[PDB]
């Protein structure tokens, strides 16, 4: 139900499995060998992306799950200028 | 240490990736940390700078798949006593390996292959058909 | 539909709940997904303690404050209660 | 001065003396020489003040200009305003073309330019012959000017005088030892070029001077050229030659009867039957040394007739008009061959007549044969495909069934003709590149009309597969108009022109069926034009969101489902949401938007102008480029 | 095909039909509250219809519709079909 996302800089992020399956690359990582079927950790080790971009993509996962289809009230995603151009490559890697 | 296009040596990363995909195709136990590291290596090789090693990676994967399918072909051809049992076991293993490898090669399929060539799982299935059951068509059908 | 970014050193959990609810089930679900004894949950909002029976809407965050696009941090230091040692996210590189 | 140049041009346009005296004096020498040696640009065309003096008949002003000053006649200017407007001509050329003898004689008397050669090396004798004034030609001949100056395509003055009512010029040429056997670019020895005009006296003069008979570049004797133009008098005169022989006489009479059957100006079916009867009677008159017909196999376009090898069947079909028309078409095709320029136009006229009487199937057969012949001849069939789209739209507007193989054939022909249109556009640098681009745009529009018609016609699975194959073949060339519009953009754009004929009743753009068919056939849905607008950028700009909302809804879904980006930007950095300019289109797009983190991150990168060169994967540099 | 197994707990057989074609009329306001047992089914179909048929709003008729009833408080006797 809950999967674990570990950044390169030691940081650990835990989000719901349905929330983290909206990105194709994490879905591929969870599938295949090493599923680690404890139904609680499913921990994936991201050896490249830093901690802040992983926090932002987890926030994006929750944001997209909440607003996958709603009314016109869709609030904008608060992307800082410093976190851009590093979240773009992160979304390219994750196929978000 | 970052998602930056960098000058990466093809030999070492391809050797590591070849070992991991051999373990995956043979359905042997592979560490999932190494599996995520091979996603990282796939991403690094797909958009490496200044040489976008996507054609090289695709050709090397095709060569490895051809070699693996030919080795299984030789084994199942010399095991004519239970060619069907061996073919069933090897088909289960190769189908699971092809699915898991298409999972591993998702970035290559979505960023170089389609956007023509064939997908890595599709290429694995095509190589299995063209070098595993096409030469063994007569024996498999008749037995 | 409140959204919380629970922090504990490096571990981070993204959780969805309601505005008018107790933190009892919040402690229970983080106990379930953390595999720890249920007596060490001491939630901290802006480095201060809060009541275990008071609703989390009045605890310091609400729908207008806590959003899926930008959840509010909640420290979850466990009793060995330990001091709040929430590791900050890695700073982005200095853009030109 | 440009203003002074305009002032002296207006002064010479009125043919005054004191105005030009005041406007060309009290100054230095260099500016005056520049003024008298420059052209003024009026109406987009450049002409000398001497040109406007000679054109309006004001020869007194140019005579006083030659008396007072030393103005030259070697100024470079245009030729005429009658659809030619090519430069390089001298002042004496247009002076001869103006039809005024006095200005020509005063220009000759001081600095004669009788031997002037333009870019087409056309002497003022060409303009004198075109105007038809005998005195100017006589003076030019007496001024020691060569009359054998042939053009790059060999347009001798005798031929260009023979093309119009200037038999006096041709005569004055031919009793001065003119060319008796000079060919041309198309091999016309002035007799192919004179019989089309039909001036019987000119042909009389040429026969009297023994102009002889020889086939042109298309393998046509001048007798056959006269027979093709439905002109009986020149046919008779060329027949009275004592060397034509019975075979050519019979085939010339038969071709004349054939041409009389299908022609706009000269249409007489009774003359058609009578000339065919005269040709047949001269064939079957002896029984010995007979001249049997080289009967071609029957062609499905002209029904299934097999000519008329007996007078009995010709008498049987005497009162049957459509059989006479098809017989004339068949024998005309046999005589003129299948690779002639003029063999296709009577077929087109017969098809138009058949379509006026709502006989659409035979019209389609005839026009398909004409299209096949013209494509074998490698000529511009942009007007013919428009006619096909018009007659197919009229069948739909009349609720008449349309044959799917006919649609497949015309679509394949349109695809091929668009291919040679692209080849012609690439090959031609600046000769007729505007006409080539107009033909290219017209061909793309006609292909769209044919596709829209094909979507509205019930077709079998194999026929639909063939139509989709032709569409796929055209899409893989990626055709683009002047403003970068791909074939998907025009089917999306509401500004795509529709022909004023029956295509308005069927081909209405935007059309969801055309867009869906193109996307199923593999259209580049993310392709942008020169301005950068994608296929989604133009559909949101539609100004009729509710009148045809069923069309607008069915096309936005198709583009997004095909894979068009709902967030990409043009060269002006405008999201289709921003360029939606309509609440309904914005609502539909926002309903069909599939949000992603990559689009948001790229939009944030582009908004903050972050330096993204060489910091991102090369497959993502384009992603930042349009997001 | 959803990412998670949606616990419908219901058999759903809606008859979706056009607005301007059918002569059905909701001129009275007819204020009605959907009960909680079928509250999940009505919400999932709104997500399904808006995903496959964009730009279509769905007003629900509450008088020309029926179905079986789950009477847990009644001891579940004699399963009935009511509006």
């Amino acid at each position: 139900m809950y999967v674990k996302l570990i950044s390169s800089d030691g940081h650990e992020f835990i989000v719901k499995r349905e929330h983290a399956l909206t990105s194709g690359t994490i879905k591929a990582m969870l599938s295949g060998p090493g599923q680690f079927a404890e139904n609680e950790t499913n921990e994936v080790n991201f050896r490249e992306i830093p901690s802040h971009v992983l926090s932002k993509v987890c926030m994006y996962f929750t944001y997209k799950v909440r607003y996958t289809n709603s009314s016109t009230e869709i609030p904008e995603f608060p992307i800082a200028p410093e976190i851009a151009l590093e979240l773009l490559m992160a979304a390219n890697f994750l196929d978000c | 240490t970052s998602l930056k296009p960098r000058v990466v040596d093809f030999d070492e990363t391809w050797n590591k990736l070849l070992t991991t995909i051999k373990a995956v195709v043979m359905l042997e136990y592979v560490e999932r940390a190494t599996w995520n590291d091979r996603f990282s290596d796939i991403y690094a090789l797909c958009v490496a700078y200044p040489e976008p090693l996507g054609e090289r990676l695709y050709t090397e994967t095709k060569i490895f798949l051809e070699n693996h399918v030919r080795h299984l072909h030789k084994r199942v051809l010399e095991s004519e006593e239970q060619v069907l049992v061996m073919y069933h076991r090897y088909w289960e293993e190769y189908s699971k390996g092809a699915d898991y490898m298409d999972c591993l090669y998702r970035y290559l399929n979505t960023q170089f292959i389609k956007k023509p060539l064939m997908e890595i799982g599709e290429l694995a299935l095509d190589m299995w058909r063209k070098l595993m059951v096409e030469p063994l068509q007569a024996i498999l059908i008749r037995m | 539909d409140v959204f919380l970014m629970i922090r504990r050193h490096k571990t981070t959990i993204f959780t969805d709940a309601k505005e008018s609810s107790t933190v009892f089930e919040l402690k229970r679900i983080v106990e379930g997904i953390l595999k720890r004894p249920p007596d060490e949950q001491r939630l901290y909002k802006d480095d201060q303690l809060l009541d275990d029976g008071k609703t989390l809407g009045e605890c310091g965050f609400t729908s207008q404050t806590a959003r899926p696009q930008a959840p509010a941090t909640v420290g979850l230091a466990f009793r060995a209660f330990e001091a709040l040692c929430i590791e900050p996210f890695s700073s982005p590189p200095e853009l030109p | 001065m440009e203003g002074l140049a305009g002032y002296v041009y207006k002064a010479a346009s009125e043919g005054k003396v004191l105005t030009l005296a005041a406007l060309l004096l009290n100054r230095s020498e260099s500016d005056i020489r520049y003024l008298l040696g420059y052209v003024s640009q009026q109406g987009g065309q450049r002409s000398t003040p001497l040109i406007i003096a000679a054109r309006n008949g004001h020869a007194k002003v140019v005579r006083l200009l030659l008396e007072h000053y030393r103005v030259q006649t070697q100024q470079t200017g245009t030729v005429r305003f009658d659809g030619y407007v090519i430069d390089g001509a001298t002042a004496l050329w247009c002076a001869a073309g103006a039809g005024h003898f006095e200005v020509v004689k005063l220009l000759v008397s001081h600095g004669a330019n009788v031997n002037h050669t333009t870019v087409t090396n056309s002497t003022p004798l060409r303009a004198a012959c075109f105007d038809g004034r005998l005195d100017i030609v006589k003076y030019l001949v007496e001024n020691n000017a060569n009359i054998s100056i042939a053009n790059k395509y060999d347009n001798t003055c005798l031929m260009i005088a023979a093309y119009k009512g200037h038999t006096d010029v041709v005569r004055y040429l031919l009793e001065q030892r003119a060319d008796p056997n000079a060919k041309a670019h198309c091999g016309a020895t002035a007799l192919h070029f004179a019989a089309e005009a039909g001036h019987i006296d000119i042909v009389k003069e040429l026969i009297k001077w023994r102009a002889a008979i020889v086939v042109n570049g298309h393998g046509m004797t001048p007798l056959k050229v006269a027979a093709e133009s439905c002109k009986a008098d020149v046919v008779e005169l060329l027949l009275s030659h004592a060397d034509c022989d019975r075979r050519s006489r019979i085939e010339a009479l038969e071709l004349l009867g054939a041409s009389f059957a299908n022609d706009r100006e000269n249409y007489d079916i009774i003359k058609t039957y009578h000339y065919l009867y005269l040709a047949m009677l001269e064939r079957f008159q002896d029984g010995d040394n007979i001249l049997e017909k080289e009967v071609l196999p029957p062609i499905h376009a002209y029904g299934n007739r097999t000519e008329c090898r007996n007078p009995q069947e010709l008498e049987s079909i005497r009162q049957d008009r459509d059989a006479l028309h098809m017989e004339g078409l068949i024998v005309r095709e046999r005589i003129l061959g299948a690779d002639n320029i003029d063999v296709s136009h009577p077929i087109i006229y017969r098809g138009a007549v058949y379509a006026d009487n709502m006989e659409f199937e035979q019209c389609i057969k005839l026009w398909l044969h004409a299209l096949h012949l013209r494509q074998k001849g490698n000529r511009n069939t942009h007007k013919d495909l428009l006619r096909f789209a018009q007659v197919f739209s009229q069948m739909i507007h009349l609720n008449e069934t349309v044959k799917a193989p006919d649609i497949e054939c015309v679509l394949r022909c349109s695809v091929l003709e668009i291919e040679q249109s692209m080849n012609r556009v690439k090959n031609i640098s600046d000769a007729d590149v505007h006409n080539a681009m107009d033909n290219y745009e017209c061909n793309l529009y006609t292909f769209l009309y044919l596709v829209c018609i094909s979507t509205k016609t019930q077709c079998s699975e194999e026929d639909q597969c063939k139509i989709n194959k032709q569409i796929y073949n055209l899409i893989h060339l990626d055709p683009r108009t002047r403003e970068g519009f791909t074939l998907l953009h025009l089917a999306v754009n509401s500004n795509t022109p529709v022909d004023d004929f029956h295509t308005n009743d069927v081909c209405s753009f935007p059309n969801a069926l055309v867009t869906k068919l193109l996307l199923d056939c593999g259209a580049e849905v993310n392709a942008v034009d020169n301005e950068g607008n994608s296929a989604l950028h133009i559909i949101v700009q539609y100004n009729r969101p509710i009148s045809d909302f069923l069309t607008l809804h069915s096309i936005i879904i198709s583009l997004v489902e095909a894979g068009a980006h709902t967030d990409m930007t043009n060269k002006q950095n405008k999201t289709p949401l921003d360029k939606s300019t309509t609440g309904v289109s914005e609502i539909l797009l926002k309903t069909q938007m599939k949000m992603s983190l990559k689009c948001l991150a790229a939009r944030a990168v582009r908004a903050n102008d972050i330096n993204y060169q060489d910091q991102i994967p090369r497959t993502l540099e384009e992603f930042v480029g349009f997001h | 095909n959803q990412d998670t197994v949606i616990d419908l707990g219901i058999s759903f057989q809606i008859y979706v039909l056009q607005a301007g074609a059918w002569p059905l009329t909701q001129a009275p306001s007819s204020t009605f509250a959907i009960p909680q047992e079928l509250e999940k089914s009505v919400q999932m179909f709104e997500l399904f219809y808006s995903q496959h048929f964009s730009g279509r709003k769905l007003t629900w008729l509450h008088y020309l519709c029926t179905g079986e009833v789950k009477m847990n408080y009644l001891g579940k006797p004699y399963v009935a079909m009511v509006t």
